RNA sequence: AUCUAUAAUAGCCUCUC
RNA sequence: GAUGAGGCUAUU
RNA sequence: AGUAGUAACAAG
């Protein structure tokens, strides 16, 4: 949907200086470190065999309930749902060469945004955060 | 998630099945006869 | 390194590989390295780190 | 050109080039000098205060929170019970079972430190009992030889086990 | 020392206490007092857990002689302590999930189905009320806790869930234990506060020690000389 | 300001004559 | 018969 | 034969 609801500007030919930076690959509505995400996933899908109720999960308690509301009667294998939740929560950050656009919405199109000798104007769809602006 | 424990797999599985049977019986999932059979099997193990 | 070159001097780059890198490195030197690195560690950890070079010194 | 002797543990021929004579030409030389290595390490330490201590502390903590199953993450590993190559998990499980045979139950504690202590103690056992694979050969006319492997108990001495534990299985890349 | 514990406490109690200490990484020999405390705690837990049984109508009834095994189907109380941490936590989480109650932050000692509550039974040497309040400091109302003492002092929680006969039997068993340990001259053994620092142990055997000894460069007799040389000598220049 | 944190399997690339 | 380490990638 | 190249296959 983000790709489809996108506008493409002009393409310019000229030098492009790209710097290798650690950037987020895909946008996430909610982002937490892998340990916190794993704890939240265990609470959502396997509450019985979850272990110590770590205090770090407190902030996400409400969220857990929401997820337990959506997956109350799902006949999908629990591991696939767990990895769906990891995709939606766990962040993938990689060192990539970027030039003037590091937001995750732009990293998805990075292959099309620019090379070493050309720039492509791209307007991703959806909504953007105030912090990025 | 990698399970953790220094006890045997048999003991963990037996305790898990005992808890499942007891909670099913208390919640009405399991009737009298099936609960008795499960308890007998667990005691035998 | 380029910015640190003294003014009016010359900076030269050597592209090099080490010949017989594996044949010439000695596990005893690695035991000495492990002993030096774990200077301020508890004795048990020092012995644990020393085990592997000791095993490699007597490899078959 | 280093010191040649006979190993008192295995009886093998051992060559020690460290602290040996300095090379007199440009041929490859393994005669590293301990004093120079220590001087280089001291220079590294004084360029990087606290680096060695921090690294040792981090490694100690990681080892303290490391489990035996970490050894299952490798590829084909040398199995001493069968003197072959087997998947890392298979070799680890076979070693654990053999240790259980020889009164070595450190792996049950879960941590890697007890398992390595078990390995160290196993190096001291006067005799080692394990499970090995033996092939039964049958004549299938075509005649061809059909191999049926099966598990059988086996025993080796202290020296044979020590040599096997120190053995490296070589192949071609 | 350990002979009294083995003779008095059953095999299961000692086994579970040893397993719990191993989970907590405490050497039983260096701390026999903790072993004894865990054994008595588990003994009282089982004593209370073996006094009621739920019936077909979901009401508690006592136990007596002449009853068959079939009649005793589901115990009134479920025991949490004396079990591996993982299994106990799984049991507690399952009970909380299936009884619509939030999981308490700390592992409980017993669970009562009649009142559907977690009970933290404790043993104190001093004032019962002081220990009761101190345990109240952690959660207070999330887990109704009851404290017993060696001086026949009890602090039952607000919601009493036991009769006088069981409390009297527990106190009598504790008093008998006190008498037998006093006449056997073991009270001073337990009272002693002897807990020195304990850390990881990694000892080297004969074979590995000899391998390390012959694994040194030329000019060193053994590994001890190597280690001293590395630690002390200055290689400058 | 991504520094933290990160289960497993498989693949591709790089690193004795 | 096909190893160790590092990086990236896909999947559970 | 051939492939191939410091050692193999050309069925087991
Ligand atoms: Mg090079």
């Amino acid at each position: 949907m983000r790709l489809d609801n996108a506008t493409w500007g002009r393409i310019t030919f000229g030098p492009v200086e790209r710097v290798r930076k650690r950037v987020l690959l895909n946008p996430l509505t909610k982002e937490m470190p892998p340990d916190e995400a794993s704890n939240v996933i265990m609470e959502i899908l396997f509450p019985k065999e979850a272990g110590i109720p770590r205090e770090s999960t407190w902030i996400h308690r409400e969220l857990i309930k929401e997820k337990r509301e959506k997956l109350k009667g799902t006949m999908i294998t629990p591991i696939v749902l767990a990895y769906m939740l990891e995709r939606e929560l766990v962040a993938r950050r990689r060192f990539l060469p970027v030039a003037g656009a590091t937001s995750a919405e732009f990293i998805e199109m990075l292959h099309c945004l620019q090379g070493e000798n050309w720039r492509q104007i791209y307007h991703p769809g959806g909504n953007k955060l105030t912090e990025s602006r | 998630r990698k399970p953790v424990g220094q006890h045997s797999m048999l003991e963990a599985m037996a305790h898990r099945l005992r808890m499942d049977a007891r909670l099913d019986y208390e919640s009405g999932r399991m009737s009298k006869d099936d609960f008795e059979k499960a308890m007998a099997h667990l005691g035998e193990i | 390194m380029l910015s640190n070159c003294p003014p009016g001097g010359i900076s030269m780059t050597v592209t090099g590989d080490n010949t017989k890198w594996n044949e010439c490195l000695n596990p005893r030197i690695f035991l000495a390295m492990t002993e030096r690195i774990t200077r301020d560690s508890p004795i048990w950890f020092r012995d644990f780190c020393s085990i592997a070079p000791v095993l490699f010194s007597n490899k078959i | 050109k280093g010191k040649q002797y006979i190993s008192d543990v295995t009886g093998c021929t051992m060559v020690d080039p460290t602290n040996g004579p300095l090379p007199e030409d440009n041929e490859p030389s393994a005669y590293a000098q301990l004093d120079c290595v220590l001087e280089a390490l001291d220079r590294m330490d004084e360029e990087h205060p606290g680096l060695f201590q921090a690294a040792s502390q981090n490694a100690m903590e990681t080892l303290m929170v490391t489990t035996v199953d970490k050894l299952t993450q490798g590829r084909q590993t040398f199995d001493w019970t069968v003197c072959r190559n087997q998947p890392a998990a298979t070799a680890l499980n076979t070693t654990i079972t053999s240790f259980r045979l020889n009164d070595l139950n450190g792996a049950d504690k879960g941590g890697l430190i007890p398992f390595c202590q078990d390995i160290i103690d196993s190096l001291d056992r006067p005799e080692m009992t394990f499970f090995s694979v033996k092939n039964i050969k049958k004549k299938l006319p075509a005649f061809l030889i059909k191999r049926i492997p099966m598990k059988v108990k086996d025993k080796i001495t202290k020296v044979e086990y020590i040599k096997r534990a120190l053995s490296l299985n070589t192949m071609t890349k | 020392m350990d002979t009294f514990i083995t003779r008095n406490f059953q095999t299961t109690i000692i086994q579970k206490a040893k397993n719990t200490m191993a989970e907590f990484s405490e050497d039983p020999e260096l701390q026999p007092a903790m072993l004894f405390n865990i054994c008595v705690h588990l003994e009282v837990c089982y004593v209370i857990s073996d006094m009621n049984f739920l019936d077909e109508e979901g009401k508690a009834y006592t136990a007596l002689e002449g009853q068959g095994k079939e009649q005793n189907l589901r115990p009134q109380y479920e025991v949490i302590e004396g079990m591996p941490r993982t299994i106990a936590w799984m049991v507690q989480r399952s009970l909380a999930q299936e009884h619509g109650i939030e999981t308490p932050k700390y592992l409980a000692d017993l669970f009562d189905y009649k009142t559907k509550r977690f009970i933290e039974v404790g043993i104190t040497k001093g004032l019962a009320d002081d220990y009761f309040w101190k345990k109240k400091e952690k959660l207070g109302n999330s887990m109704e806790l009851m404290i017993f003492s060696y001086n026949q002092d009890y602090s039952l929680s607000n919601e009493s869930s036991l009769d006088e006969e069981g409390k009297g039997r527990v106190l009598s068993r504790l008093t008998e234990l006190q008498a037998e340990l006093s006449l056997k001259n073991l009270w001073q053994v337990l009272i002693g506060e002897e807990d020195v620092e304990k850390g990881i142990d990694f000892k080297l055997g004969q074979t590995i020690s000899r391998l390390r000894d012959i694994s040194v460069p030329a000019g060193f007799s053994n590994f001890e000389g190597m280690r001293s040389y590395i630690d002390n000598i200055d290689p400058k220049g």
